[PDB]
């Protein structure tokens, strides 16, 4: 139980902190940041999906034999911070200035979610 | 579903100096079109058939820098342009930046300018098909690609 | 037919004319994509507080209700709940003049907010009579409520369109009056991409200099605006009432929809744009044309033709499918046209609301 | 055999009530019983005044909701959840006054992209016809929304009418398949319940009461 | 139509960087699916309040800072021939809200416009409390009551009664807030813009000619289409009730500024002073910008500028007959070209335009 | 609103006297100075505008001669008729480096050049297809030309 929820908040995490370096940005190598909050409203969305992902299969696991569901369950949040990191940073993915540092905050992003798996 | 080969890479290889001279003596691929020695090489892959004719004088337009500017490597996946153009350490972000604003025929030439100034090594077939799409996502992806690189290589 | 529906495609130019509480701006996201919003509060607020409305509906000829005119119908319509005397009592108080003393006028109907509200006064009066608190006495208790009453007696039209003005002095459920008109939030036809003005405040004893630095979103698009209008709740909240008085007031929600626009950030942006189209169209049942751009609108020469040219191009194949029947006119800037007829070309905004007051015949 | 009218709910932003008595109003995935008494109740013009049409309205009438997900370009566009800042300028401090604050600050959920197909049928202790709902929801007298006057139709709520013995082989007949349904009426071989509180108290306004759905679950 | 005046600026700008980034670019915003260069409204403004022509036929500009450990010495020096240093002291700390303690540096919480005119005035009003005491909330109860009389001072201001002002301390948020007049849009240009870059290098008079890493500098030409509009009766109301007829001289100012002036962003490099090539006013109940006249980005026949003009007309045309508006309106402009229709009289010189907007757009 | 075969046609069964005339012209421009051309052309296309270049370089290129372009219906197997750089590629007789120069000219040249090729010529083509890229005329198909030339001496 534990596992699953800190698996749950451990994806969250992930993607807000990907966020967030894509709004203050680098300041060592000069990379300029967007200047929005976009974790904020990502992370509703987060939510508002993983409400129906977690609670759903919690109540439903043989907690004796089912890692492979909590293997399924990373797998899907993993798709789900992808597809809100990108569907997030989209509008503004059109000035060189912001693309410059979406690849270093797409980069911690899959650092991350690769420090997610086990 | 139709792809272009890596042979017509080779076949720029194999191609004579005077033919590979008119080509390279180009501003423009639309002034590919104007030359024969073009139609002659890309006939067989093929340009008879207009769902390949823009990734062709894309392809071919960069070929058209050097016989040995374009240098293929082979790879889990093969160095990227993005990737190549950081390696070679000549290229400064800024003409990227220009690049990925520049429109139409324009961005192209751009292109090509760099890999004369590169000298790059990548896997051809990658480059092909971002030269098949280049779409925004493609042109992106390039800045991506090198950004990052050359901040990992720093 | 009871329903009127208002379409309008309207252009912005680079602003921000509605933030969230992060001052970023509002979106939802439609067919998957991001559109940015212009949320319906804002747009109402932007036609309720102009200057045309208070103009041809701040100072209609139906904005005073007279209650002496209502003397006979509140007395047999409150005759089940309340006795005679009750009734005369609180018209009395709050007209104030007593006597009957017919006006040769006595209306027919009744707008319900109003014998809403007088049959709470009545009630108020009666258990004032058996407690019992004279007139005055009772008069001093409900100074703030007679007087909220009557500000509200001198704006008919204003409420019967737009509703209770947030701090009414309403209390029955009949007192909550909805409106009778219908704004949506205005989203763009296409997917956005929004740019972020990067801004510093010069320090004009320091220019040498430490920068004040900050940010603010802004973006440009082709915006569909959509509101309808229920004829039968005007003429019911203003009852009254005739149905070309309903159009008259109509016409005026059509001008405003394809004139105003919210005030925000329209001092450093001046995002004054006009419609660049407006359709209306009578129907038994409203209907947005939103699923016309549920598919984002790509740009071809900007994104206000393609946008034109989805509308008509939904409204040809979508219309007859759907309910719509008739009559419908459209006013544009740019060919194309719908290929469909029964859909008159108005050359100015002004056929176009004449069309509408007179109830979409030719 | 039992007959049952369909309709369609298809606007681009939707709103179906949730327990609240502050000022952050949330939604849920599918319309909600009192949302949907309250739509057909627009339709037919019942006020909120007479307790009497509101009580036969709701005794009357039974609901199913399909949950339709939308698919453009062969692509699955799921539900997606919005957070308006909605704010008020001179609102109410006190019901009877005319005294007000500079500005309340309220948040308000909204749903898209979700449509639904709902078929709703007569209980036996029935006091209209089906007819007269056919008739009501074609020709409205007040204006419908779902289930906030800013969120418009895109589709005629009218989409159709069947003989059926189950809502979901009623459901069937009509084309987006595959959906969820949350019905009153049980099936065979469906088991789950969905609990929530949207049952409106007629007798007294305006709060609401518990139920449950039946789940069904297709693919 | 006689409210608002609509002031609409077609000017061409050889190559150029007049408003940049955070990272030294140029500032964009697409408009029509297509990339624009822009202007900052604010680096308008400024180059407004800055410029000669100001300080020749309004005035004096406001001062913004928060320094107010210098402003008090600014005060002093400007106010000390007049005041005691004291009542000067108490009044800037009423309107900043701050304390005067002759330190060294006391900063206030934003950027505030200063005018030393509604400064003085706050001195003598202040001077009242060396009369019979009222209590500093006293005297801004009275002062509460009359606000024109603080409006008058801003006549030595304008630019923030243009531009208005906003305070979160002090005094001066309750007696301070200005909310008009002037809305003034991002210049943008009419066309789709791809930037070149300039690649400099530095000599060392002591090294080279040798090799260097080598430095850019976005850059690039356009036509540019500024809007403004001027609310009068707002205008008049932040005067302290001004005549119309000032409000529209004033008004007249704005135009021949918005013609005329240029930020000078890199200027000393690269000398962009450009004159517009087309200034159309009009008055009208209800402000109208005509950037949708640009929302198809102009494409080039013989260059940006002759198409920009035609395009503009065109639509122009169309939202004047579509939405029925009767000027009061006056085109002037520099090229031979057909424009049309009457009655949007055509002035051969910007003078003429002027002066026919000082007489309310009657002659 | 096209211009039919027809005209072919009539500049078949034309008398020698007009063909005279009209055959011998050095540009499409002095082709409008004779009324033989504005009595052959006019059913087709005059007044409207829109034709009358295209029909100044149709015209000029039949001014070629009588029998210099023969006319080759399209075989139910071939799809597409015989194109015009087909054709020259097939007559054996033209070298590529002059249509070269025939995609490198401009204007009124070309069409000097390109009757020039047709009289040293004798093709055969589909009448249509080269009446349609003498329409346009764009160098979309000034570069076809070339494709079709070089491509079927490859290719053959």
């Amino acid at each position: 139980i534990n596992e699953i929820v800190t698996v749950g908040l451990g994806y969250k995490t992930a993607l807000r902190k990907a966020l967030y370096t894509f709004a203050e940005g680098f300041k060592n190598k000069d990379f300029k940041g967007a200047g929005v909050s976009v974790h904020e409203t990502a992370e509703r969305h987060f939510y508002r999906q993983s409400e129906l992902l977690i609670p759903d299969v919690l109540a439903n696991v043989n907690f004796s034999q089912a890692d492979e569901v909590i293997a399924d369950l990373r797998d899907k949040l993993h798709q789900l911070c992808e597809m809100l990191f990108n569907q997030s940073v989209a509008p503004y993915a059109h000035h060189p200035k912001l693309i410059s540092t979406l690849a270093l905050a797409r980069a911690t992003l899959y650092k991350h979610l690769r420090e997610l798996k086990p | 579903d139709e792809i272009d080969a890596m042979a017509l890479y080779r076949a720029w290889q194999q191609l004579d100096n005077g033919s590979c001279a008119q080509i390279r003596r180009v501003s423009e691929p639309d002034e590919l079109r104007d030359i024969p020695a073009f139609y002659r090489l890309v006939q067989p892959f093929g340009w008879e058939n207009p769902r390949h004719q823009q990734a062709l004088l894309r392809m071919v337009f960069c070929l058209s820098a050097g016989k040995n500017v374009i240098r293929h490597q082979d790879k889990t996946t093969g160095i990227s342009l993005g990737r190549a153009l950081a390696n070679s350490g000549r290229i400064n972000e800024r003409r990227i930046f220009q690049l990925i604003r520049a429109d139409r025929t324009a961005d192209m030439v751009q292109l090509r300018r760099l890999l004369t100034h590169a000298e790059p090594v990548l896997d051809w077939p990658l480059m092909a098909r971002m030269l098949t799409w280049w779409g925004k996502r493609e042109r992106q992806q390039l800045l991506e690609d090198f950004v990052l690189t050359t901040n990992k290589n720093a | 037919s009871n329903f009127i529906n208002i379409h309008v495609l309207i252009s912005h130019s680079p602003s921000c004319l509605n933030r969230d509480d992060m001052n970023m701006q509002k979106d939802a996201i439609f067919g998957g994509k991001r559109r940015v919003r212009i949320s319906s509060q804002s747009l109402k607020r932007a036609m309720r507080k102009s200057g045309y409305y208070a103009q041809n509906i701040g100072e209609s000829s139906l904005r005073t209700i007279h209650l002496a005119q209502l003397r006979d119908v509140l007395r047999q319509k409150l005759g089940e709940r309340f006795d005679q005397k009750i009734i005369d009592k609180t018209l009395a108080l709050l007209s104030g003049k007593s006597v009957d003393e017919a006006e040769k006028i006595s209306a027919d109907a009744v707008t319900p907010w109003v014998v809403g509200e007088i049959a709470w006064f009545c009630e108020q009066v009666a258990k004032a009579e058996a407690d019992n608190l004279d007139d005055k006495k009772l008069l001093k208790v409900l100074k703030e409520d007679i007087a909220a009453i009557r500000v509200n007696l001198q704006q008919g039209v204003d409420i019967a369109l737009s509703g209770r003005m947030a701090t009414s002095g309403m209390m029955t459920e009949l007192g909550k009056v909805d409106g009778a008109m219908s704004i949506a939030h205005a989203i763009t036809t296409h997917q956005v991409d929004s740019d972020i003005d990067w801004f510093t405040a010069v320090d004009d004893l320091q220019e040498q200099g430490s920068a004040h630095l900050g940010t603010q979103e802004f973006s440009s698009g082709v915006f569909y605006r959509y509101a309808n209008i229920n004829l039968a709740q005007l003429q019911e909240n203003l009852g009254g009432a005739s149905r070309e008085q309903a159009l008259e007031i109509a016409t005026h929600v059509v001008h405003m929809l394809a004139t105003e626009v919210p005030g925000a950030k329209q001092r450093t942006y001046a995002a004054f744009n006009p419609a660049d189209m407006v359709m209306v169209n009578f129907s038994d049942m409203p209907l947005s044309m939103a699923n016309a751009f549920e598919k984002a609108v790509k740009a071809k020469d900007g994104f206000l033709q393609p946008s034109i040219q989805a509308f008509n191009q939904y409204w040809d194949r979508v219309a007859n499918g759907y309910g719509l029947n008739g009559a419908a006119a459209q006013f544009s800037l740019s060919d194309v046209d719908p290929i469909t007829a029964q859909v008159k070309q108005m050359p100015t905004l002004e056929q176009l609301k004449s069309w509408v007051r007179n109830n979409g015949e030719a | 055999m039992r007959s049952y009218l369909i309709l369609r709910l298809a606007g681009p932003m939707q709103a179906w009530g949730q327990p609240t008595f502050e000022g952050t109003r949330p939604t849920g995935r599918f319309p909600t019983r009192s949302g949907l008494l309250g739509l057909l109740g627009a339709c037919l013009g019942i006020q909120r005044d007479d307790t009497s049409s509101l009580q036969a309205l709701s005794e009357s009438v039974q609901f199913a909701v399909r949950c339709d997900e939308l698919i453009l370009d062969d692509r699955r566009v799921s539900v997606t959840g919005l957070r308006d800042y909605h704010t008020v300028l001179g609102a109410r401090e006190d019901y009877r006054g005319l005294k007000s604050h500079e500005t309340i600050q309220t948040w308000r959920e909204y749903l898209c992209d979700a449509s639904f197909t709902v078929a709703l049928w007569l209980t036996p202790h029935a006091t209209m016809v089906i007819s007269e709902l056919e008739k009501a929801v074609l020709k409205p007298r007040y204006t419908p929304y779902l289930g906030r006057r800013s969120c418009p139709l895109t589709h005629p709520l009218f989409l159709g009418t069947c003989q059926a013995s189950d809502p979901q082989k009623a459901l069937l007949n009509y084309e987006p398949v595959g959906g969820d349904i949350y019905s009153e009426e049980s099936v065979t071989g469906h088991h789950l319940k969905f609990t929530a509180r949207d049952e409106p108290m007629i007798t007294l306004p305006r709060q609401f009461a518990s139920r449950e759905w039946y789940v069904i679950k297709g693919g």
